[PDB]
RNA sequence: GUCGCUACUACCGAUUGAAUGGCUUAGUGAGGCCUCUGGAUUGGCAUUGCCGAG
RNA sequence: AACCAGGACUUUUACCUUGAAAAAAUUAGAGUGUUCAAAGCAGGCAAGUUUUGCUC
RNA sequence: CUGGUGCCAGCAGCCGCGGUAAUUCCAGCUCCAAUAGCGUAUAUUAAAGUUGUUGCAGUUAAAAAGCUCGUAGUUGAACU
RNA sequence: UACCUGGUUGAUCCUGCCAGUAGUCAUAUGCUUGUCUCAAAGAUUAAGCCAUGCAUGUCUAAGUAUAAGCAAGUACUGUGAAACUGCGAAUGGCUCAUUAAAUCAGUUAUCGUUUAUUUGAUAGUACCUCUACUUGGAUAACCGUGGUAAUUCUAGAGCUAAUACAUGCUAAAAAUCCCGACUUUUUUGGAAGGGAUGUAUUUAUUAGAUAAAAAACCAAUGCCUUCGGGCUUUUUUUGGUGAGUCAUAAUAACUUUUCGAAUCGCAUGGCCUUGCGCCGGCGAUGGUUCAUUCAAAUUUCUGCCCUAUCAACUUUCGAUGGUAGGAUAGAGGCCUACCAUGGUUUUAACGGGUAACGGGGAAUUAGGGUUCGAUUCCGGAGAGGGAGCCUGAGAAACGGCUACCACAUCCAAGGAAGGCAGCAGGCGCGCAAAUUACCCAAUCCCGACACGGGGAGGUAGUGACAAGAAAUAA
């Protein structure tokens, strides 16, 4: 039975658990199920204890303190890459991408370095359709005014005769 | 049956969405024509009652079927029972039999309704459980 | 849930209709929303068809109108005076349709003073000219003067808070005011 | 129950579709659109069963995705689109400009017309009211609405909308001597000239129409359709002109056909 | 027509009659729902009261 | 005053006639070479050209 | 028709056959009806004018209340 | 397809029933058998119980690529596992348990209601008296790693994306109403400059004249003539329905303020301060409102088997009606408080039985009638019996969930987990009824969509029978 942050009962209990809280995965939309879970406090019935390091002590454990993992993935969005590389406003953001090596990829000669894609960068393709949408709006306004003027002539003639 | 003071209830019996101001004295009364060739009775135009569930000076509308029957019971409040009589067909014996069905219609204070006194009723949307008709035209024996 | 069919109801001839269908979702009902006086408490219920209904359990700063001048303003609802049908509903202080309430008239006094100028119950050339042009209709009912002196006014709500989430009404005046005052004179 | 239906069985399908009883179990089940499912022809039925421009349900879908059926001047891709009365089908890859009109017997038939007269689509109006910003709007029988219409048009009238360029260019009234076709009923698909309009309280106007041979018949106001006045039908009529060719004369026509070969 | 023997049919019957299902009486009451509460936790604000939520 | 033309016109039904709108299948039944038939709703032209058609 | 039993076995939708001459029991021969189909058991329909409005019957075959009053119900002279 | 015969008697004529006679996808069984076409096959009792496999999935160039693969231009540029997202899952198919004005059938109303998708219209208005116009964070997969004997077993740990979620100027200009700096009649004295004034909710009020045609007074005040005071074709809003408080426009306020685009794919067109700046097309996906369509929900009239050894029934705890309120998408005793005693019935009310789903329809056929109709089409109900609920426009859904009741199952004994009156197959009841087959090719349905799926559906295996043609001769 997994953890449950919030239940103060000092033993496992069953509740109509919802997907909003953890320890669930909906099979379909609008699904709720009855499941058992342990309390938020610790007793003697536990077998595995999950802990986090706050501050290292005087000595260093050879197996964990010495070993460290690298961050193999970098930023993707324009804001993310800007905050990651601390580049200026006009600094050729496209030149701050992370490049990987494909030697294990059995590339043979000229290892083709592969880099991820950058999002939320200004590209003139979106502006074209935005201008077209504004174009459609002004065309709708001009057509509305033209047919309004035509009906104004019709109504003026009708009230005259 | 018997018409009493219109403001004889917990709530002030009033025609909805009608107002009196200083410029327009007193309270104007609104009337409508039900249609289908009927005419609005004069005392409905100038009366006292409100009768929210009335084809005149009210909110209900006349649409659907129009029936004719004789009112049997008037002991109940603002509604009556209409008795419709008809002859049924038996193909086997080539003869008729007398069949009757009792209706349930609403009567406004505009119409004085007693026993006998066959009337004409029309569909006026469900009103109370089994009341779906309202009296529109009365062919009274007195007149 | 609660049902609204006539199948469970006894027939007009006295016979009891046997069970025909299970309860359906196109005929469901819901609990009443007795919106008592308190800090604004409004939530949403998803009604059939994807629409939403604004409920109410406590309401403050409602809307009330004044038909003589055709002016409506937001006012703070104080308490409920009368409600037909069960009078215990008044004792439990619930707001529903067709229930007279007591309201304050401080915004009405401020607007009246800033519009007509001549104070009720006692330079600026353009203001004086406007007062002269709009003088003559400033007369008000004796009841409308007593309520301003006493600081409280009677109003009738013409909206259903349990359906639209608002308690909107109008200031009581005229023959309806006289009928309601004569109704509550022996009670208070 | 519990919601709408998506499957229409055969045999229960409309009779005028003339669908084969065998060779399948279900009917095309027209999708929602501008015409009622009971008074419309699916595009698949029109192209396959009524036109033979494709066999079985597959090739017809292929050409529909091919963007060739410019119905009302625009290409659609719904294999079961509810193509109703007075619809135009323009296959510009071939040049045909088919029209959808009732025949003498009251069934849809081939009404191929020229490039002209296939642009405007004659439509009956349903009601006239006032829209937003205090403007009048009109709604037709083919689910099309027109903004700022002619002020002289009332209900149960006729308009000729241009399509693509749109906007009402001409309207036709409802009075005596006007040529009238019956859209549905037991007098399906026969043009004549309205001579008498009989008024009934509540609803159900009764229209008495005299055909070309002066045989006379009656129909309902909801089922009449005004096209032209005193022999000035602005739209073309199909073969037979919709008179009322009876069985006793169709037998003679068949006998004459036999006595030709 | 009474008395017969038999296969078999039906009735009454002490056993304060037994054995299923609807209709109701009285008692209690799972379950989801609406509503009144409760703020581990997320917390922007050495600090410290305020927008907040499941 | 009075007259003509159009509309409404049964005090009130039962009864009879016609029309409207009206699901298909199914029943009767029209047409039509599944070798006949139970069938099905198609089908046909047309031997001397093979015509990238017509006809119902 | 020929052989076996002899109110026994049995046959048999009903009448009905069988106690030593059994055209009706079981064996053989042949014939009759339908046909790749026939019989049996049950439900139903026509005949059933034995449900009868069309279209039953009531003195003796089943059937007129012992008799009378009387409300529903049914039927109701002629004349515009 | 208007039909008879044998049987009471010694013999006769009747009444009278029995029997023979003929028909019936109307059922079973017995005897028999060489062929084809066409159509049905667990309904009759056990709407009894099920091992097993399947029946609901879906992607275009165009919602997310870092494949944590692949065959072969320094943001990526071709394929793409994997997942989130949107939609369907409320359609099909099975059965007839319940149901007696109930369902259903024909015929009306919704001026008493809701609606995903489709079609047609609809949007120079969002914020300041210093506002991003391009913007926040989380969220999968990958990644080490853990408990339970197995789980649709997950959290613990690092993150990165959205047409998901949450914020956020866009577009001018003209005009309108309010706050008011100011003078000098230069009207009844209005405007410098400041703000709201798009769209959507609720409340109150006004106009909503219009079958046509003349005058006596009062108020603010629009054109002001020629200041006597006039005052108009019209600015008085307008149109429609058998019928409205209908649609629309004006006035005064409210909205835990709805919508008004932070998205993708191809044509590299034209310009001069030459910035690599301005501008220009073809599509696609969302979103407000209305109408329409597909549906749903109520609802008017008429028509239902047997039973009097059921004659009175219904009002407590709603039975009949009025007022007010609540709830519902909506009318309505659907519910609540009060007030009246009412409603049906010998024209059979009510109760009971039905081996009763209803109808189109089927069998017999002078006519009239009698019987049947689970079943290929329509409508209703159910998914073991009830009850409740989320999602979704649409379910009181069961190949969605939850609890009880009766069953079955793995258990390590801590627990877990279901529903074939769907397609096949098994047990039992049985006189009584078939393969644990192939395929989406035809009909159609679903989805992001030529491309995928569909035990719906098509095809076949099995038989004595349901109809049509005919070997055993010459």
């Amino acid at each position: 039975f997994p953890m449950f942050q919030g239940v103060l009962l000092p033993h496992r209990v069953r509740l109509l658990l919802r997907a909003g809280h953890p320890c669930y995965r909906p099979r379909r939309d609008g699904e709720r199920k009855r499941k058992s879970v342990r309390g938020c406090i610790v007793g003697q019935d536990l077998a595995v204890l999950a802990l986090a390091i706050v501050k290292q002590g005087e000595q260093d454990i050879p197996g964990l303190t010495d070993v460290t993992v690298p961050k193999r993935l970098g930023p993707k969005r324009a804001s993310k890459i800007r905050r990651f590389f601390n580049l200026s406003k006009e600094d050729d953001v496209r030149q701050f991408v992370i490049r990987r090596e494909v030697v294990p990829k059995k590339e043979g000669k000229k290892p083709y370095t592969k880099a991820p894609k950058i999002q939320r960068l200004v590209t003139p393709r979106t502006l074209q359709h935005k201008r077209h949408r504004f174009a459609l709006k002004r065309r709708q306004a001009e057509k509305n005014r033209e047919e309004a003027a035509e009906f104004a002539q019709l109504m003026a003639k009708r009230v005259a005769e | 049956a018997t018409e009493l003071v219109v403001q004889s209830e917990r709530a002030f019996q009033k025609q909805p969405h009608i107002f009196q101001n200083a410029k327009k004295g007193a309270g104007r009364r609104w009337y409508k024509d039900v249609g289908l060739g009927f005419k609005t009775p004069a005392e409905a135009i100038y009366g006292e009652y409100v009768d929210k569930k009335c084809p005149f000076v009210g909110q209900v509308s006349i649409r659907g079927r129009i029936l004719t029957g004789t009112v049997v019971s008037t002991k109940m409040h603002r509604t009556i029972i209409i008795r419709r009589e008809y002859l049924h067909f038996i193909p086997k014996y080539n003869r008729y039999e007398k069949r009757h069905k009792n209706l349930a219609a609403h009567v406004s204070p505009a119409f004085r309704i007693n026993e006998g006194d066959v009337v004409t009723v029309g569909q006026c949307r469900p009103l109370s459980k089994t009341v779906r008709f309202n009296v529109l035209r009365v062919v009274k024996h007195t007149e | 849930g609660i049902t609204r069919d006539s199948r469970h109801k006894r027939s007009a001839t006295g016979a009891k209709r046997a069970q025909y269908r299970k309860k359906r979702k196109f005929e469901l009902g819901r609990q009443p929303s007795n919106t008592r006086i308190g800090p604004k408490r409004i939530h949403e219920v998803r009604v059939r068809g994807g629409n939403k209904k604004f409920r109410a359990l406590r309401l403050d700063s409602g809307n009330f109108s004044w038909g003589s001048e055709g002016v409506s303003k937001k006012t703070r609802i104080i308490q409920v005076a009368y409600h037909p049908s069960n009078n215990e509903l008044v004792r439990t202080n619930t707001l529903t349709k067709s229930a007279i309430v007591q309201i304050d008239a401080a915004p009405f006094r401020v607007w009246y003073e800033t519009h007509y100028g001549i104070l009720m119950g006692s330079k600026s050339k353009h203001v004086q000219r406007k007062h002269s042009a709009r003088l003559g209709d400033s007369k008000v009912d004796s009841a409308l003067e007593t309520q301003f002196a006493a600081g409280r006014l009677y109003a009738v709500v013409s909206s259903r808070p349990g359906q639209s989430g608002r308690c909107d009404g109008y200031i009581l005046e005229g023959e309806e005011l006289h009928f309601y005052l004569r109704r509550m004179a022996p009670k208070k | 129950v519990r919601g709408p239906k998506k499957h229409l069985k055969r045999v229960a399908a409309p009779h005028h579709w003339l669908l084969d009883k065998l060779s399948g179990t279900y009917a095309p089940k027209p999708s929602p659109g501008p015409h009622k499912a009971r008074e419309c022809l699916p595009l698949i039925v029109f192209l396959r069963n009524r036109l033979k421009y494709a066999l079985n349900g597959r090739e017809v879908k292929a050409i529909l995705m091919q963007r060739l059926i410019k119905v009302d001047g625009k290409v659609r891709t719904d294999s079961t689109f509810p193509t109703g009365f007075m619809d135009v089908i323009s296959v510009d890859k071939t040049g045909e400009h088919f029209r959808l009109v009732y025949d003498i017997k009251g069934r849809f038939t081939v009404h191929r017309i020229t490039a002209e007269e296939a642009k405007y689509k004659l439509c009956k109006v349903k009601r006239v009211q006032l829209g937003a910003k205090g403007v009048p709007f009109l709604v037709t029988h083919d689910g099309r609405t027109i903004r700022y219409p002619d002020p002289l048009i009332k209900v149960n009238d006729t308009i000729k909308l241009n399509l693509e360029t749109n906007k009402i260019e001409s309207f036709i009234k409802f009075d005596t001597s006007a040529q009238v076709m019956v859209t549905g009923g037991r007098n399906m698909g026969r043009v004549g000239t309205i001579v008498h309009r009989e008024h009934h309280l509540g609803s159900f106007e009764i229209i008495h129409v005299k055909d070309a041979l002066d045989r006379e018949f009656a129909t309902r106001l909801s089922n009449v359709f005004v096209i032209g006045e005193t022999g000035k039908s602005w739209i073309s009529l199909p073969k037979g002109k919709g008179v009322k060719l009876s069985i006793t004369e169709e037998r003679d026509r068949r006998r004459a056909l036999k006595g030709l070969a």
